[PDB]
């Protein structure tokens, strides 16, 4: 893995390729609320689904995940992530920041970069939730060239193009989202444009303070997606 | 053609020409000698001159690997020493042992068997030097010469660079008119002179020589440079022979 | 030479009725058309507008639906040859006539050209070190050459096509000459969208209409063969003899013909 | 026209060339001159500066090793430096070891045994610049020449790089005077100055753009930069 | 289709002086020096309006009385600053003393250096080289306020000011023509908003950029998103003026 | 696949069937035969210069007290073949406590080829080897070997670019008395039949230098000096 | 030239020879017969009188014997190229023919054409290696779908045929350009019944004769082997001297199929399961 | 070629040859009931002299609650279930308790890539089917691929046409489909994807697990070749 003549590099202008072709997911920052949402194959046939594994993926007690791309690439992280979380009440005995660990895993992507027959990842992440003792929302997103950012919408995916414009027509700063009946509006009604099936190819998932995380089932999604089906008439 | 681009390959023909490219590049160096004398050894070699910038006498090629030896080499001249650094040593690791000095087939032995071992491996350069040596033991006296694939046999006279077709069938006609026996003194003579002789193929630049012997008799044996009247008595009698 | 060139016969092709698109066509039109409406505003800013364009191919996919669409509105003359009819067993006869067309493009300021499938002639500039084929390398350089020796553009216009460009054409385009690379594929809904637009026209779907689900999941296809989804059903109407238009047979097509040109779906692996 | 055996170092030409060397000696060449001689007694370094902008400081030339010791390069810096920082420990170690301190010549007698120890293994590159050192001991002074190629001599005067011909041919013009010089290195030093005006492709020397750091039979290196040197322009 | 350690029969690598490129892809990242102060200056190249710039950290602050600003690639070089606090921390316990800038900031060139055969005795660490580059900038009580360059080709100038990435082989010749000695720092604080109003894609903005003096009084200090606002006013009380 | 020990297409190797002919680089003959009590080795020592030291030139060492070998190869390649004899015979005794036979110690070299060709950092030795040894348990015997690992005892064999002139006119003898080696007890009694049937069979005269002699006698080895063999060349003065 | 043209002595098949293929004629006659029959009423609603269309499966068939009875009970024309013969050893002779073959068959509206093989024409790629064969595939599509094609395609429809599918440029398939395309499989066992029914009708006042009892047994892929396997069942009878014969003398002649139902030898490689 | 980097485009050069290339292999199915779980293979070969009769070939077991089934090498499978052995009955010398799959899966698959990710060595022509046993979740069913993904399923076919044979459930699949009920749909899954429709006893590989024995206890049943001869019968082939 080298440089090119034009400022590139090969191997890393094609990786971040492979998260545009897999799953669709995204999250946003609510007013005091933080929430995702991701995808899920129906018509996947004799099958149930309690027990593979979910796009999305937890750390913590007060933190969770939802990656894209690769499936494989994604499980090592939660791992080695998972050791330095329940790690880091240890020696410090304070519990984790978020963005610690986010420096982290930003460093692990490119100790994976620079050395002899090691490939990156296709993968592309991000993460959510509350500081221990805080109540601002925090959520940072990833891709392996290691550069964090913090963006209050996030989303890597199919036809993923409009959606990182459509919220750009939804969301406004000094207008937030208001409540969760809202803003998880706001966490369906952009990723809908690519589901075009029922709610069974989704899966989403929430968070609170002191480890407020909810999972709600398929038929919730099928209360309130009726609500805009009702209200994609008029 | 497609097998001629790294150690190890061998050929159709059995080989590995990597190496007898080598033998081009120490062909493309100095002269340089030495003499199985009556009692001991003679080293004399070519030191040219490219601008008067050059000091003479501070810049030898002669190296010395422990008491009782002399060796010099041609064409790389790096490469030529290193393995003296790890001759330096190793019969330095060898007095260590018996308590006695070492042999020249003790020599060879722990070198002949290294250059060797830089081209079993496609990941180091041969070294592409030929190389001379010589000294004394209790047994009496030695010679031999080295080529960059290893080989070395037991000569009674040398000769490498672009000073090979003069000397060789010159010492050719030396050895019938002196097969009885020449004693070390007077090589010292007849030698400087084949390297007056041996310029021709390079009269276009200039040089100064360097000379070295190890007696039995004279220096018990031990290595000793020249240095002294000695030397200007020999050029003074070996442009004679040119004359 | 001449026999071919002069196809004035523009088909019912109806250029608006074709439901595609709207930017690539007032960009020709823009490039084109406008240009023959008020060139004054070019006149204004000082501009000399293109010389022609270049589409590309995704075959079945809109190459020329338009074109003969423009030539039912042209205006104008158009013109039409092919490469392989162009050559001939001796040297530079084509060549020769090639130039010939120019003048025949001098012809009139309405001078206008579209040109058939170019993948045999100017495709790539191999040595040809191996005989014969270096014809075709020689005839290039006569057209090129000849098209920017020293011209004033004498509305010297063109419209070219192909289905592959990096399988050939390296040199050939330059912009200004062609400064429009332009491009034709699926819409990925509008295909859905103002084709059926069309088709609606004729058929009655004499129970329903059914449209609201005759539709596209992100299918991957080309909407050209929609003109089968509407054939089948008609003849499954009268496999059955329905002689009016339903909408419950017109499942199979897609399910038929689209199910035909299987994919690998090897997305068991990016979840 | 496009040899094969130009990539890695091991491959032998098939005339006996290593064409990575002869292809990485031509970078002095690209580089710039630094240049040096000695009398029976003080010996000189020398050396042009590289300036990038109207802004910039210069780039360096000139280090010294020790109390007894200094040199000069020729163009790259990073792989030059690295034998500065080397052959540190290996002049301390001298004097700690022994406390007889070091002699010059086996320093280049070293130096010829690590650059040769980088041709013959895969992977590395040659240490490649050419390079001059300079110091005294119990022997008189002494000056040298280094090849990225491990030839290294002992000679009276010489020059390095671009336009140093001009340079070079002052010295075999001269080299029958400033041999016998003693105890007076000022008008000694103007020798190569007005000397590498030969090379100048009209840059006009100036109070900043020239290093000169010397050595004697008594004096420790110093350095004349700054502004100390509008003693010579 | 050339590799790391091989020459060139014209001498001039490949890889290097390709990766002395990179960061002409990159932002801006200028900073530039007055007798009393040094200013710092950057391009967030800020891509949608949700984000929140906060984040985005092109600026750091190694001590308290030491900043340094990276250009080109900004994930790099995210390792190497952890190497100059090491040896800044390091320093400032062996000594109880802060330390002289060119300490430090050859170790950094020293680093890069690394993919093959670095400092004495250096294990090669380092595959490929850094793709980042950056500016330094300080005070150490020997020299003055020295500003510092660094490349990853394992070299550092000093400078009076100077610029990298986009803008540089424009940009610079402005500045060029109109450094001099006997400045101001605020002078500094806002000449560079009339250079990196010109190259920029977009009107300015306060969260565009953000700006860093730092002072041998008090030492390091980033500025606040309006602070730089009301300064552009103040460069308005120009650009209306004149 | 011409450049290293992988299986080739078909599923020779290339880079071994070379090796065999890079041992054929000099143009030189050896044989080997087995005495009553004793055995016999010589081969071509060539000199095509006046100024060496024959004393020194040489292919057949001593490993033993007891053993030797030969060699048709370039030297340097046989030198580490050399060497790593030495070594494997003292190993041998300093953990048994007996001296080194030669069936073992074929056995040991040929497993040591074997991972000259199933690795690639190494290259293989363009030599072949004939060992020598009386034996105890064994009597007289020798082995050879291949840079594969294919090691075959001999009744009596030979060596070099000429095997088809001689190995035919030694199966012929055989086919005239019919036994595995001669009937004659004396070692100095039957180098004789060797050097009788080099020159007859294809090859030529010989003088003096032009020939070099290894014999394992019964707890001894060694070589032969100038008038040792002229002596023993005058055998000759009766036939 | 018109050595290639139709034929004033027409072949004598039939699409009743053909025993086993009774769903086909359905599925394709009407495009090559129906609105063609009746343009009127296809043009009542007139949605498009398609292009050609195209039939794939492997050999054993007679896909061509198919073709051969189709140009019998016609109403028009059946044109033949002896496939590949159009080619020449140079450049000029490909589109002048491409170019008088059109022409040809739009004087005859109610007329068609043949290929049998289109392997030759397939999957154009190039670097420096291809030919000019790739230049003529162009011209006749061109001339096909153009200003001058949907005239025919007013007068006409078309085929094509191969036995190797995948192997060829899909750019050529607009579907559309070709609207639609059928597999003619290997046959059933009882649609191997009547095939020898057909062919074996050379018994003679026997009996004991059990014609399902063949396709009882055969797993194959083609049915001429009901005619390989006859033809040479008679031979038997042939050289015995007796014209009469069996099931048994008519059933061992699956011998010769012993070979090829069992000429395909098989590897023991348990590299993986 | 590299099994490290990507492709132009974000894809592999190898490995998707690999789990096309196990397609080249044999069959292995897997189901389940809320009863039981059934298993099948048809070996490779079913020549007459060699020892189909004990050969256990597709159909391995780890533990007193697991069995599996296999696809792909002899060999880089074989070692396998030797690691994952001792990582089974090593989590029980910590804790003493029964091991659950979904620890098991999920901390083996994750050696694969290890060989995609680095070295520059082969990844494993392997995969896999899965069985057993929990309190926790109840009954399982689990499988692989040389890439590392694991999906839980309920039925589920590799190997030829296992695109093909996955349909042959689709159907006919039940929710409370007892074991005798479900068994005969394998070899009947296999019946019309064979090769050979003329079909032998011999050429299969069967296992099984229920919860046979009162007090909650389970078997590890394997069965031999006399009894699923005779079970053939049980549906009707001849
Ligand atoms: N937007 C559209 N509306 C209606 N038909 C379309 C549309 N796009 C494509 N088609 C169909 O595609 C077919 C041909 O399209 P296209 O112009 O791409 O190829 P073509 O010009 O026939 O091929 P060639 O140029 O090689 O002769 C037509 O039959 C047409 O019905
Ligand atoms: N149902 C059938 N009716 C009549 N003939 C048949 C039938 N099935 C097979 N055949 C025979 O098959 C033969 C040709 O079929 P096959 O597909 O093997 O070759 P082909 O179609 O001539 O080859 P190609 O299509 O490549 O030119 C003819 O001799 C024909 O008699």
């Amino acid at each position: 893995s080298i440089f090119s003549p034009d400022g590139h590099i090969f191997q890393v202008e094609y990786a971040l390729e492979a998260v545009k072709r897999g799953t669709c997911a995204v999250g946003v920052k609510g007013k005091n609320c933080v929430v995702l949402g991701c995808e899920r194959r129906s018509t996947l046939k004799l099958q149930d689904t309690r027990i593979t594994p979910s796009k999305v993926s937890k750390i913590d007690s007060h933190v969770v995940l939802s990656f894209s791309g690769l499936n494989a690439d994604s499980r090592i992280l939660i791992e080695k992530a998972r050791v330095e979380a329940q790690s880091h009440r240890l020696t410090l005995e304070d519990p984790v920041t978020v963005e610690y660990l986010t420096r982290y895993v930003a460093g692990v992507q490119q100790r994976y970069t620079q050395s002899g027959g090691v490939r990156p990842f296709g993968v592309s992440t991000l993460i959510a939730g509350f500081d221990p003792r805080d109540d601002e929302p925090k959520l940072y997103q990833t891709e392996p060239s290691g550069i964090y950012s913090s963006w209050s919408a996030q989303t890597i995916g199919r036809n993923s193009k409009t959606v990182r414009e459509f919220l750009e027509k939804n969301y406004d700063r000094k207008e937030p989202p208001a409540t969760v009946e809202e803003c998880v509006k706001l966490t369906v009604r952009s990723l809908l444009e690519v589901v075009q099936t029922g709610a069974k190819n989704i899966e989403i998932t929430v968070v609170k303070p002191d480890s407020d995380i909810v999972a709600l089932s398929s038929e919730e999604i099928n209360q309130y997606v009726t609500q805009i089906e009702q209200e994609k008439q008029e | 053609t497609g097998y001629d681009l790294s150690n190890s390959v061998f050929s159709p023909d059995g080989r590995n020409f990597q190496v007898e490219y080598a033998v081009k590049a120490v062909e493309n160096g100095t002269t340089s000698i030495g003499i199985k004398c009556n009692d001991g050894v003679v080293f004399a070699v070519e030191k040219l001159i490219t601008s008067k910038l050059l000091v003479p006498q501070k810049n030898v090629k002669i190296q010395v690997v422990d008491r009782h030896i002399g060796c010099v080499y041609s064409g790389l001249i790096p490469d030529g020493r290193h393995l003296v650094n790890r001759g330096r040593e190793e019969a330095a690791s060898f007095k260590k042992l018996y308590k006695t000095p070492i042999p020249i087939p003790a020599f060879a032995d722990r070198l002949g068997q290294y250059v060797q071992a830089h081209t079993l491996y496609n990941s180091v350069r041969p070294f592409g030097v030929s190389t001379i040596f010589g000294g004394v033991d209790k047994n009496g006296a030695h010679l031999y010469m080295l080529e960059p694939s290893g080989s070395y046999w037991g000569y009674k006279g040398a000769a490498t660079g672009k000073g090979r077709q003069s000397a060789k069938a010159e010492l050719e006609k030396l050895v019938d008119h002196h097969p009885e026996g020449l004693s070390a003194r007077e090589a010292v003579k007849q030698a400087a002179k084949i390297i007056y002789l041996a310029h021709e193929d390079n009269k276009e630049k200039d040089f100064e020589l360097e000379i070295s012997w190890c007696s039995l008799s004279e220096t018990n044996g031990l290595h000793k440079f020249v240095k002294g009247d000695l030397l200007q008595e020999a050029i003074d009698f070996a442009q004679k022979e040119i004359n | 030479m001449v026999s071919v060139m002069k196809m004035d016969k523009s088909p019912t092709e109806s250029y608006s009725d074709i439901g595609g698109l709207e930017s690539q066509i007032q960009e020709i039109k823009e490039s084109v058309e406008l240009p023959l409406t008020h060139p004054e505003l070019y006149e204004e800013m000082g501009i000399k507008p293109p010389k022609g364009v270049i589409l590309y191919g995704a075959p079945g996919t809109g190459k020329t639906l338009l074109a003969k669409a423009v030539a039912n509105q042209t205006s104008a003359t158009f013109l039409r040859i092919v490469g392989s009819e162009l050559i001939q067993k001796y040297l530079g006869d084509g060549p020769r006539l090639c130039r010939q067309i120019f003048k025949v493009a001098g012809e009139n300021a309405p001078s206008i050209v579209f040109i058939d499938e170019i993948d045999a002639i100017g495709t790539k500039r191999y040595d040809s070190n191996s005989g014969g084929e270096r014809e075709i390398q020689r005839t290039m350089l006569e057209l090129l050459n000849q098209l920017d020796g020293f011209d004033d553009r004498g509305d010297v216009k063109v419209i070219m096509a192909t289905n592959k460009i990096e399988t050939l054409d390296p040199a050939l385009i330059r912009p200004g000459r062609i400064d429009r690379k332009i491009l034709f594929e699926n819409p990925d809904l509008s295909t859905k969208k103002k084709i059926l637009g069309i088709h609606t026209s004729k058929m009655n779907l004499s129970e329903d209409v059914n449209l609201e689900t005759l539709v596209t999941t992100k299918d991957d296809l080309s909407g050209a063969d929609i003109q089968a989804m509407c054939t089948e059903a008609g003849l499954l109407a009268l496999r059955e003899r329905r002689m009016q238009v339903t909408a419950e047979d017109f499942k199979q097509a897609k399910e038929r013909v689209m199910k035909n040109k299987v994919e690998e779906n090897l997305e068991g692996l990016y979840l | 026209f496009r040899n094969n055996y130009d990539g890695d170092t091991v491959t032998f030409s098939p005339t006996g060339r290593l064409f990575q060397v002869e292809y990485a000696l031509e970078a002095i060449k690209q580089g710039s001159v630094t240049v040096g001689l000695r009398s029976n007694t003080h010996a000189v370094l020398v050396a042009l500066k590289r300036n990038a902008d109207e802004l910039s400081s210069y780039q360096k030339k000139i280090i010294k090793c020790d109390e007894h010791m200094g040199l000069s390069l020729a163009g790259l810096a990073p792989d030059a430096r690295v034998l500065s920082n080397y052959l540190r420990q290996q002049c301390n170690y001298s004097s700690l070891v022994f406390n007889r301190k070091l002699a010059v010549e086996r320093a280049g007698h070293l130096l010829c045994d690590k650059a040769q120890k980088n041709t013959q293994s895969y992977g590395g590159r040659p240490y490649g610049v050419g390079l001059l050192i300079i110091g005294y001991d119990k022997s008189g002074a002494h000056l040298l020449e280094f090849q990225p190629s491990g030839n290294v001599t002992e000679l009276y005067g010489t020059a390095i790089g671009a336009r140093s011909q001009g340079a070079k041919t002052y010295l075999e013009r001269t080299l029958d005077t400033f041999i016998k010089i003693d105890g007076n290195p000022d008008e000694l030093i103007k020798a190569g100055v007005e000397a590498i005006s030969q090379s100048l492709r009209d840059e006009s020397l100036t109070v900043d753009n020239l290093s000169i750091a010397i050595v004697g039979k008594d004096t420790p290196f110093t350095i004349y930069d700054g502004e100390a040197v509008a003693k010579y322009i | 289709d050339r590799g790391v350690s091989t020459f060139s029969p014209e001498g001039r690598l490949f890889q290097v002086e390709y990766s002395l490129e990179a960061i002409k892809l990159g932002s801006t990242a200028i900073g530039i020096a007055t007798k009393e102060g040094v200013v710092l200056g950057v391009e967030k190249r800020a891509t949608s309006p949700l984000l929140e710039s906060d984040s985005i950290e092109k600026i750091v602050e190694i001590d308290r009385h030491i900043g340094c600003a990276m250009s080109g690639l900004t994930a790099d070089a995210r390792s190497m600053i952890e190497h100059a606090r090491t040896a800044a921390v390091t320093h400032n316990l062996y000594y109880d003393e802060d330390i002289n800038v060119e300490s430090l900031t050859q170790s950094v060139c020293d680093l890069a250096l690394r993919f093959g055969e670095g400092a004495s005795g250096e294990e090669r660490l380092m595959s490929r080289p850094f793709g980042v580059a950056l500016l330094i900038a300080g005070h150490d009580a020997d020299d003055g306020y020295q500003l510092f360059h660094a490349e990853p080709s394992g070299t550092f100038y000093r400078y009076n000011a100077k610029a990298i990435g986009s803008g540089s082989e424009g940009a610079q010749a402005e500045l060029l023509n109109e450094w001099h000695s006997s400045l101001t720092l605020k002078e500094a604080e806002l000449l560079v908003l009339k250079i990196l109003k010109q190259v920029m894609e977009e009107k300015l903005d306060e969260n565009n950029a953000q700006l860093s003096c730092i002072t041998k009084q008090d030492g390091f200090k980033i500025y606040d998103n309006e602070k730089t606002a009301e300064l552009i006013k103040e460069l308005k009380e120009k650009e209306a003026a004149e | 696949d011409r450049h290293i020990t992988i299986f080739s297409p078909e599923g020779r190797l290339y880079q071994v069937e070379y090796a065999f002919k890079a041992t054929n680089q000099t143009n030189i003959n050896s044989l080997a035969v087995r005495g009553k009590d004793c055995t016999v080795v010589i081969s071509q020592k060539k000199v095509p210069d006046k100024l060496l030291d024959p004393t020194t030139v040489s292919y057949i060492f001593c490993i033993s007290r007891t053993i030797g070998m030969v060699v048709n190869g370039p030297i340097p390649d046989a030198r580490n073949a050399a060497l790593r004899a030495k070594a494997e015979a003292a190993e041998f005794r300093y953990k048994y406590g007996y001296d080194m036979p030669c069936d073992v110690l074929a056995k040991r070299m040929a497993n040591l080829s074997q991972i000259y060709t199933q690795r690639a950092y190494m290259r293989p030795l363009g030599v072949i080897l004939t060992f020598v040894s009386v034996d105890e348990e064994l009597g007289p015997s020798i082995y050879k070997t291949d840079p594969a690992g294919y090691y075959v005892g001999y009744k009596a064999t030979a060596t070099g670019p000429k095997q088809q002139e001689i190995t035919t006119n030694l199966e012929n003898h055989f086919k005239k008395s019919k036994i595995d080696h001669i009937n004659e007890e004396s070692w100095e009694k039957v180098v004789e039949f060797a050097i009788t049937h080099m020159i007859d069979a294809l090859g030529t005269e010989f003088s003096k230098n032009d020939l070099e002699v290894g014999v394992a006698t019964k707890d001894k080895f060694f070589t032969l000096s100038a008038e040792n063999i002229e002596e023993r060349l005058v055998a000759i003065a009766e036939q | 030239l018109v050595s290639l043209m139709m034929v004033e002595k027409v072949p004598d098949s039939t699409y009743d020879m053909v025993g086993g293929l009774t769903k086909q004629i359905k599925e394709i006659k009407e495009v090559i017969e129906l609105p063609v029959k009746h343009p009127e009423l296809f043009e009542s609603l007139g949605i498009a009188q398609p292009k050609g269309v195209i039939l794939y499966g492997p050999p054993g068939t007679g896909k061509t014997l198919l073709a051969r009875a189709v140009a019998h009970h016609t109403d028009c024309k059946f044109i033949r190229v002896s496939g590949a013969e159009l080619v020449q050893k140079y450049i000029g002779e490909g589109s002048r023919m491409v170019r008088e073959l059109f022409v040809m068959a739009r004087e005859h509206a109610p007329s068609i054409i043949f290929m049998d093989e289109i392997d030759s024409i397939g999957s154009t790629r190039v670097e420096g290696s291809g030919g000019g064969d790739s230049e003529v595939q162009r011209t006749m599509l061109e001339l096909l779908n153009q200003l001058d094609g949907f005239e025919t395609s007013k007068n006409i429809k078309i085929i094509m045929a191969t036995n190797r599918l995948d192997i060829l440029d899909p750019a050529l398939l607009r579907p559309g350009r070709i609207d639609r395309k059928i597999e003619f499989p290997p046959p059933s066992v009882a649609a191997r019944a009547e095939i020898l029914r057909i062919h074996s009708r050379k018994m003679n006042l026997t009996r004991g004769i059990n014609l399902r009892k063949v396709a009882e047994k055969m797993n194959g892929c083609s049915g001429a082997d009901v005619k390989g396997v006859c033809t040479e069942a008679g031979m038997y009878a042939l050289r015995e001297r007796r014209i009469h014969v069996t099931q048994e003398d008519f059933e061992l002649a699956v011998g010769k199929v012993m070979n090829k139902n069992q000429e395909t030898a098989i590897s023991v490689a348990k590299l993986f399961k | 070629s590299r099994t490290t980097i990507f492709s132009p485009e974000g894809r592999l050069y190898q490995v998707e040859y690999a789990l096309e290339s196990i397609s080249h292999a044999g069959t292995a199915i897997g189901i389940m009931a809320s009863d039981g779980i059934v298993l099948a293979a048809e070996r490779k070969v079913t020549s007459t002299l060699l020892e189909q009769d004990t050969s256990t070939e597709k159909l391995y077991k780890l533990n007193d609650k697991i069995a599996v089934a296999v696809a792909g090498l002899t060999a880089d499978a074989e070692i396998l279930i030797n690691t994952a052995r001792i990582h089974a009955q090593n989590y029980l010398k910590t804790y003493n308790e029964d091991i659950p799959v979904e620890i098991l899966v999920r901390r083996l698959s994750d050696i694969k890539q290890g060989y995609t990710q680095h070295g520059g060595l082969r990844p494993f022509g392997v995969s896999f089917i899965y069985a057993g046993y929990d309190d926790r979740y109840g009954y399982q069913l689990y499988t692989s691929n040389p890439s590392g993904n694991y999906t839980g399923w309920k039925a589920i076919s590799v190997g030829a046409n296992t695109s093909a044979a996955q349909t042959l459930l689709q159907m006919d699949y039940k929710d409370d489909m007892k074991v005798d009920d479900a068994i005969e749909l394998a070899l009947k899954t296999l019946s019309k994807t064979t090769d050979s429709s003329a079909l032998t006893y011999d050429r299969l590989e069967f296992a099984t697990i229920r919860k046979g024995a009162n007090d909650g206890e389970v078997y590890q049943k394997i069965f031999k070749p006399q009894e699923i001869k005779d079970i053939l019968v049980k549906t009707g082939i001849t």
